[PDB]
């Protein structure tokens, strides 16, 4: 049992929350710890353990085992605490410093992230923080992709973060609160802002590879506008509208997405199935286009 | 929205490789562009269209195979096949016979060189002789061309010499001799001057004035090309030293620079000079961009590749990453489409290329996990039934054995059993079959519907493998009726049919139903195999259960209650010497008493 790994997973946060160490560098050793605690407490599983798990405590036939979900929920109790305080400082943090640091804090808050998904922290965390920041921080996203010729090499630092802060975003848009939260953010506005979508990447290193990398920025931001867009209510609900304007007035973006190959081809399929998941889900982007 | 318009393009396009793929398992001579060509018929596509026309010319139009020889002959006879049309539709109907030098004369009078006639050619008895000449060349009717100007009443005579051999060698008409001469004709006389044809013929046969363009008659964006193509000397360039060689290298940075895509205009046109400069890599980056329709981008480099070119997404040109990437939008949902692409793969026939096809249908089957589809199904007996791949076919086992391993490790049963069957490894299904079974068995009850599930796929096994040539081991197969026998129990424990289960149970052999021979079972039992060791607790219980409810106290003859009373006892006595060695249910008593 890695129970002896949960008091340092307790002494990691008491660390980070109090904030000490002037190193950035020393609180990167904290979030690295604990990304890994949180990977290993739940070894990959998915929800057909959890319903299992369920079934076996149904109910409590005889002597049902629930010795993951308990783990779980004492992680998360300890967790709630020391973060409300911990994710004002890991957020600021976030920033800057470490550029470096980046790397181990995104991937923390991101395993963080599902479990204790649900919960508690949507309501925190969203204030503040960082919906804030993480929208404008697509804006510039775009930007940061070119300037990803560039930095090739400062690369290794954020394609440990960039994807990260993807992922967080993705993340969030797959619950309700979440999603509310990115939106209300006003994430179609930054997507516009950075004109990642209103443009078509052939236009314009080894030409295939910088398709692959464009079309993968598409696919990514692609999923997280599908994935806030069903997570509300799509229908009548305001999501639809949002999601249509974000199609219409992206389109022949669609269309064109549709024929073609490679690994390139592989993120060209995905993005043309992430389109298509869009477009069904709203009001039938055809159905709307009577 | 929804665009079926594209899915049905998809699927239309799929089923044309789909067919080709068939002729080529098959030995046929479908071919591809043709095909194309057909379809492409309909709209926006009258320019992706002439570029499948284009390459079909190329079929088989090797042949040898000389770039800027094919092109010139595809501008040529596309230029021939334009006047013959134009003759071809009224008037006089030409009056005289249909040659090819009239047909162009009634281009050159009919077409637009008159308004209502007139202005500056050199004309005799009422027709432009240069015009003619050039034009007849243009067409690549060069003989003819000659034969014009040797009839033609004209005093440049000497000029009249080097078409003739000009004509008569390869067309690099290269004399060690006079060419120097007439250059320099060209430059005194000629260059500062003269009637536009007259220039044109001079220049592109003499190849005179590198500097290129010819004033007044560039009439066409194809005309624009064909000169530039005529005016490349490839042969024996190198040789020579001067520095009047201009090469297709050198042509096609020019049609680069800026020229650019804008300024091929017909952009639509600009595709279509990109195939013809032999431009393949950057014409298929070029289909690359609109909607490039990466389809289309594909579906061309597909028919490049047919051709034998490619030698040596949207940037990424290599033939096998081309396809891998294109399967990439639709694997997930159309598994057997994406092998169709892969396998398109080894049209470049060679190694690397074939390991490339094998890596990329290795790498289809893992993660996408469509085993059945890709793999195959199914032996009753009769092997497996095909998986698409299998059509293909060889590199298989292998490729199991590896998909099966990596089951393994997720824990993915059932897809592992699946995989070891294909396998053929007998002894391994029934083996991790007898574990999936085990478990499940042991726990809690209200399950088991009588259709679909391990227990049912334990049927399948048992009646479908111990018959024929059963290759298990013997002990596997005896754990292996032994868990039917306890599931057949079970089909019968509740669902009424008390009396039947207790027959059953005993049958087991398992639990001691005569004395207190339970002892013995004791001995007979840390012997027991470990599937079996763990199923007992339900063993018993179901035995005290039965045992009760059956002998449920009669109201008012031979009533012998003694046993399944006697058979309880030593039940007890059984498990009272083995609780520790159990998971800790001595519940018995409960059910025990009342």
């Amino acid at each position: 049992g890695d129970s002896s790994l949960y008091i340092i997973l307790k002494k990691l946060l008491d660390f980070i929350l109090k904030t000490g160490g002037g190193f950035q560098r020393v609180r990167t050793h904290l979030y690295g710890s604990l990304l890994y605690y949180l990977q290993i407490a739940q070894r990959p599983d998915e929800p057909d353990t959890l319903e299992a798990a369920k079934k076996t405590m149904w109910e409590r036939l005889t002597a049902p085992e629930d010795v993951f979900s308990k783990l779980q929920r004492e992680n998360i109790a300890i967790i709630e605490s020391y973060g409300a305080a911990l994710m004002e400082v890991v957020c600021r943090d976030a920033c800057d410093g470490h550029e470096i640091g980046r790397m181990l804090a995104l991937a923390l808050l991101d395993r963080i992230v599902s479990v204790d998904k649900q919960q508690q922290w949507l309501l925190y965390l969203s204030n503040s923080g960082y919906l804030k920041v993480l929208v404008d921080s697509l804006v510039e996203d775009d930007r940061t992709l070119q300037s990803l010729l560039t930095p090739q090499p400062p690369l290794l630092k954020a394609l440990y973060t960039y994807e990260s802060k993807m992922a967080f975003l993705t993340r969030v848009a797959k619950i309700q609160q979440g999603a509310l939260e990115l939106l209300r953010s006003g994430v179609i506005v930054r997507l516009a802002q950075c004109q990642v979508y209103d443009m078509r990447p052939e236009t314009d290193m080894f030409i295939p590879t910088p398709v692959d990398r464009y079309r993968q920025i598409l696919l990514p931001a692609l999923q997280l506008c599908q994935v806030i867009l069903t997570s509300s209510m799509a229908q009548h609900l305001q999501a639809a509208g949002q999601v249509l304007q974000f199609l219409i007035s992206h389109s022949d973006t669609i269309q064109a997405i549709l024929r073609c190959q490679d690994v390139s081809a592989g993120s060209l399929q995905e993005l043309a199935l992430l389109t298509g998941i869009i477009s069904k889900a709203a009001l039938p982007g055809i159905l709307s286009e009577l | 929205p929804g665009r079926s318009s594209l899915d049905n393009i998809e699927m239309a396009y799929a089923r044309q490789i789909y067919i080709y793929n068939e002729k080529i398992v098959n030995g046929h001579l479908q071919p591809n562009l043709v095909d194309l060509c057909a379809s492409v018929a309909e709209l926006d596509d009258k320019s992706i269209s002439d570029m499948w026309t284009m390459v079909k010319q190329m079929t088989d139009v090797l042949v040898r195979m000389e770039f800027v020889r094919q092109a010139l002959a595809y501008l040529e006879q596309s230029y021939k096949n334009y006047t013959l049309v134009t003759v071809f539709g009224n008037l006089h109907q030409l009056g005289g016979v249909p040659g090819t030098y009239q047909l162009v004369r009634s281009f050159l009078n009919i077409k637009l060189p008159a308004p209502l006639p007139g202005l500056q050619d050199g004309e005799v008895e009422g027709h432009p002789v240069w015009a003619l000449i050039y034009y007849c060349m243009r067409c690549g009717d060069l003989l003819a061309a000659s034969q014009v100007v040797n009839r033609a009443q004209h005093q440049l005579g000497e000029f009249k010499t080097w078409f003739q051999e000009y004509m008569n060698s390869k067309d690099r008409r290269l004399s060690p001799a006079t060419e120097n001469k007439l250059r320099l004709h060209y430059r005194r006389a000629l260059r500062n001057n003269t009637d536009p044809y007259k220039r044109a013929v001079y220049c592109i046969i003499g190849r005179c004035d590198v500097t290129d363009n010819q004033s007044e008659v560039a009439d066409k964006t194809e005309d624009y090309l064909w000169l530039k193509l005529n005016q490349v000397c490839f042969d024996d360039d190198g040789t020579s030293s001067p520095q009047d060689r201009l090469t297709l290298s050198q042509f096609q940075k020019q049609l680069l620079e800026d020229y650019g895509e804008s300024h091929f205009t017909v952009p639509f046109l600009y595709f279509q000079v990109l195939f013809l400069t032999a431009q393949f890599e950057a014409a298929v980056a070029f289909l690359f961009r609109m909607e490039r329709l990466r389809c289309h981008a594909v579906h061309v480099a597909l028919v490049l590749f047919e051709l034998k070119l490619l030698l040596k997404c949207l940037r990424r040109l290599n033939f096998v990453r081309l396809l891998m990437l294109y399967t990439r939008k639709f694997e997930s949902t159309d598994p057997r489409e994406a092998l169709q692409y892969f396998y398109f793969l080894r049209d470049e026939k060679d190694s690397q290329g074939e390991n490339m096809f094998l890596r990329c249908v290795s790498e289809l089957v893992i993660e996408s996990r469509e085993f059945d589809m890709i793999l195959g199904k199914l032996e009753n007996d009769g092997s497996r039934k095909p998986g698409v791949i299998d059509k293909f076919t060889s590199d298989t086992k292998p490729i199991i054995n590896k998909v099966a391993s990596v089951a393994e490790n997720k824990g993915l049963f059932e897809e592992a059993a699946k995989l070891y069957d294909l396998a053929k490894n007998a002894d391994k299904v029934l083996e991790l079959m007898n574990k999936l079974l085990s478990p499940v068995v042991p726990q809690i009850s209200a399950p088991q519907s009588n259709k679909e599930r391990l227990k049912n796929m334990a049927l399948s096994i048992a009646e479908r493998y111990r018959a024929q040539g059963i290759s298990a081991n013997k002990f596997v197969d005896s754990t292996f009726y032994l868990l039917l026998d306890l599931i057949t129990f079970f089909d019968e424990y509740h669902s009424g049919h008390i009396d039947r289960a207790f027959d059953i149970i005993e049958r087991l052999k398992l639990v001691p139903l005569n004395q207190e021979s339970v002892e013995e079972r004791v001995a007979a039992f840390r012997n027991f195999s470990d599937e079996i060791r763990h199923n007992l607790s339900e063993v018993l219980l179901a035995t005290m259960n039965i045992l009760f409810t059956q002998f449920k106290r009669l109201k008012g003859i031979e009533d012998r209650d003694s046993q399944l009373r006697s058979q309880a006892r030593t039940l007890i006595t059984f498990a009272g010497m083995i609780p520790y060695r159990t998971s800790g249910d001595t519940n018995a008593r409960l059910v025990q008493m009342e």
